[PDB]
């Protein structure tokens, strides 16, 4: 048997996805329809053998993640757990705070995912890589471009061993073509390292990247397992976008119930579109390529969506305009509305990419993004909002572009 | 009593629009600015009129030796070899503006406006002397220039324009020279040293309409003019907001808005949703649903794609297909041009 911890943040974590993160936990967003955590537990309890689902966190247990925890336990015929940290405590400092609780019943291994990030989940092949070989640290490792690699972890390896070699965090220089994709597959024996790596400190934080991957690489313990199955990170706002367009584009095998049919008596369907049941699309509103529909969500007649994730309970009025945008919980976008983004995906073997760092601007200048819509946002009639970001519970009555609406 | 109209001229401003048609043949409000200034001084009694014509030689030919028989009056061309400024057309035309020893109109065909001639030729005959000029007062007066006499003030010395209108006695006929002058610059400079210009001030509702942002100013005070001359003229309905004059050839879908100050040429086909406002749609336009714009003007055969907005001036010239769901602030965009992407900025596109 194994186990799955997913290490979702806490609320610091959840600032840079700012807009969205006012009202729920950033690893309950939901991406292409379910939250983003629910694709890795999805995953995992794809798995034979896997008895626990660990979640690890600095989120206080509210109504939504108990609720969300209470869901998954009864969707996912397993055991999904909350285990609170006391402290921020860094990426391994969890794991080994945690590790009487991890190796309880003693797994042959466990696997270490980042609730960050978007992946198909090859956890199958993984576990095949460490059946073969039985090492400390199995790491999932994507190919990126050149230039975009020095966005990511980059891994120097081996190519017939497949050992870790050298492992930086984020070089100023170029490294490697290997990323590393957030996922991992740990032995027992892999808490021995952070261990020492505790004890270090005594003369609690643990990096997993900075204290225990850059310091074994080369020593034996850590190890590459490759891909190119679709991986993308979620840390803006509009970052969920490109992660719901890659997941809308796997349903295409994993669940194909999920994407809608163009049935010619409703709405015109192009490309892949979730819809939820509870929705109410009107015949005439063509829904574009990779859009998502929440619950409860009123679309008009006439609404053209593209490239678009509208969350629970919002509304759009007739003959509106909706692209590359994010429009939030119960936000109304009133008729001739035009709301507006500019395609900006993570995409690491993108050369043209940006870095997506923590800072919107370039000089005073709102680099064009998605155009993010907080929740309870009222855009008026016949108006434009373009490569905007919209805070919560704004009522607007102008034409906004390329501004931050606090 | 016979008149003077001045045409030809490059219209460098209305630049996409002045590519495809000469600025006299621009459809303002389903006709031709050429046409309303020549029915209104053919209703005021003028017999006879010429048209100084240079730029763009036969279709000027075509429209009025077919026009001249709707009217019931009289039209002479007068062309020339070169494009000869302002007064070039005086010169060229003083044997046929000397025949009878009579006061004579002259026309700027750009502006439009209550065309007070009745009144004007009792005025200029009070005062004796040999031109009178209309003039209106204007609130901004940096931009404009005001009669002394300067050109571009920007200072307040006075605060009412030139309106184009003017009537010439035959004395500044054999005055001016054969060889490219302008008229209002340098010949009303002289014009004001000798004393023989008058000003005369008309109550309101003047427009030129040179510029497109201009013209579209003219549009809606021409509507108000139709709204309250000739109120069968405007389109009504439920869908309808404002003054929308229709013209029948032109269709209009259901549900729309067809809002304040929209004048659709013959033909034009408007589909299911779109909202219109401020807007000029010309001759066989088409333009498709869940569109919006607003204070543009649609040039003639053009097609505007499914979910456009178009807003803040934007002008299309003959035969441009705006692609669906993009986004025009400020676009001129030059005839037979196809649109795939968004125009954000205030742009001109080649
Ligand atoms: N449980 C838990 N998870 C964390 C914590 N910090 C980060 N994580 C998770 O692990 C991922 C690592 O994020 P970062 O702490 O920003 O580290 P990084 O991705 O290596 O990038 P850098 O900011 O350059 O260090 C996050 O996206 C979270 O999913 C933590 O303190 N506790
Ligand atoms: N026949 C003729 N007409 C002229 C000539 N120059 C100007 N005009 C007329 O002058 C009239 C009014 O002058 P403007 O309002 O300045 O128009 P414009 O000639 O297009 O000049 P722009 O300021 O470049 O637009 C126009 O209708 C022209 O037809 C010319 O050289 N020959």
């Amino acid at each position: 048997m194994l186990k799955a911890v997913i290490l979702i943040g806490g609320p610091q974590k959840g600032t840079r996805f700012r807009p969205l993160s006012f009202e729920v936990p950033k690893p309950l967003f939901p991406v292409a329809g379910v939250p983003m955590i629910q694709h890795h537990i999805e995953a995992c309890a794809q798995v034979p053998g896997m008895q626990e689902i660990l979640l690890i966190g600095f989120y206080q247990p509210d109504e939504p993640l108990t609720q969300f925890l209470e869901a998954a336990q009864q969707e996912f015929n397993l055991p999904v757990r909350y285990l609170q940290e006391f402290a921020p405590l860094g990426t391994g400092g969890g794991l080994y705070h945690f590790r009487d609780q991890i190796l309880a019943g003693s797994p042959e291994a466990f696997f270490v995912l980042n609730a960050d990030v978007c992946s198909d989940f090859p956890l199958s092949a993984m576990l095949e890589a460490h059946r073969r070989q039985r090492h400390p640290f199995l790491l999932l490792g994507t190919t990126a471009n050149r230039t975009q690699s020095l966005n990511y972890g980059c891994i120097v390896e081996n190519p017939q061993t497949h050992e870790v070699l050298h492992y930086v965090e984020k070089p100023s220089t170029f490294i490697s073509d290997i990323i590393n994709c957030g996922i991992y597959l740990f032995s027992p024996e892999a808490l021995k390292p952070l261990r020492d790596v505790f004890q270090r400190n005594q003369q609690g934080t643990i990096r997993l990247e900075q204290d225990v991957f850059s310091a074994l690489a080369g020593q034996g313990q850590i190890y590459v397992h490759l891909t190119d199955g679709i991986w993308s990170q979620i840390k803006s706002a509009g970052s969920a976008l490109y992660a719901s367009r890659l997941y809308l584009s796997r349903y295409q095998d994993t669940h194909p119930e999920r994407l809608a049919k163009h049935t010619p008596g409703g709405p015109w369907i192009r490309g892949n579109v979730y819809i939820h049941p509870t929705a109410k699309v009107a015949p005439s509103a063509v829904l574009g390529p990779n859009v998502s529909i929440g619950k409860g969500v009123t679309v008009g007649e006439g609404v053209r969506l593209r490239e678009s994730i509208v969350l629970h309970g919002a509304t759009l009025q007739e003959h509106t305009c909706v692209l590359h945008s994010i429009v939030g919980w119960g936000s109304t976008v009133g008729r001739w509305a035009r709301v507006e983004g500019t395609p900006s995906d993570p995409n690491p073997n993108d050369p043209r990419a940006r870095m997506d760092s923590e800072s919107l601007f370039k000089d005073g200048k709102l680099l064009p993004a998605i155009t993010i819509l907080g929740c309870r946002v009222r855009i008026p009639a016949e108006v434009l909002i373009l490569n905007s970001i919209v805070l919560p519970h704004k009522e607007l009555s102008r034409s906004f572009t390329n501004q931050i609406i606090l | 009593m016979k008149a003077l109209i001045l045409v030809g001229g490059y219209g460098t401003r209305l630049r996409p629009l002045t590519l495809s048609t000469p600025k006299p043949l621009v459809d303002f409000c389903n006709k031709p600015i050429l046409l309303h200034q020549v029915e209104a001084l053919a209703a005021a009694g003028v017999d006879h009129v010429i048209l100084a014509v240079s730029y763009m030689s036969q279709v000027l030919e075509k429209e009025m030796k077919a026009q001249e028989q709707r009217l019931g009056i009289r039209i002479s061309m007068s062309h020339e070899e070169e494009p000869l400024g302002t007064a070039g057309p005086l010169a060229l035309a003083r044997d046929l503006l000397s025949e009878t020893a009579d006061p004579f109109f002259v026309l700027n065909s750009d502006v439009i406006c209550d065309f007070p001639f009745q009144a004007m030729v009792q005025f200029h005959r009070h005062h004796g002397q040999e031109g009178s000029i209309l003039v209106t007062k204007v609130e901004e007066p940096s931009k404009y220039g005001v009669v002394r006499f300067v050109e571009k003030p920007q200072v307040f010395v006075s605060n009412k324009i030139n309106a184009g209108m003017y009537i010439l006695s035959p004395a500044v006929l054999q005055r001016i020279q054969l060889q490219p002058t302008s008229i209002e610059k340098e010949v009303f400079p002289i014009m004001a040293k000798e004393g023989q210009l008058y000003a005369m001030e008309l109550q309101g509702f003047w427009m030129d309409i040179g510029q497109p942002k201009d013209f579209l100013t003219g549009m809606c005070l021409f509507l108000q003019s139709l709204r309250q001359k000739q109120p069968e003229r405007l389109c009504s309905g439920p869908g309808i907001v404002g003054n929308v004059l229709v013209d029948p050839s032109a269709r209009i879908g259901q549900n729309c808005s067809i809002g304040p100050n929209v004048s659709l040429g013959p033909g034009v086909v408007v589909e299911d949703g779109v909202c219109i406002r401020r807007c000029t749609v010309l001759r066989d336009a088409r333009i498709r649903s869940h569109s919006w714009l607003e204070s543009c003007i649609v040039g003639w055969r053009c097609r505007v794609g499914q979910w456009v907005r178009m807003e803040n001036v934007t002008v299309l010239g003959e035969d441009v297909i705006v692609n669906d769901e993009l986004y025009l602030n400020g676009a001129s965009v030059l005839p037979h041009k196809s649109i795939g992407e968004s125009v954000p900025e205030p742009r001109i596109i080649m």
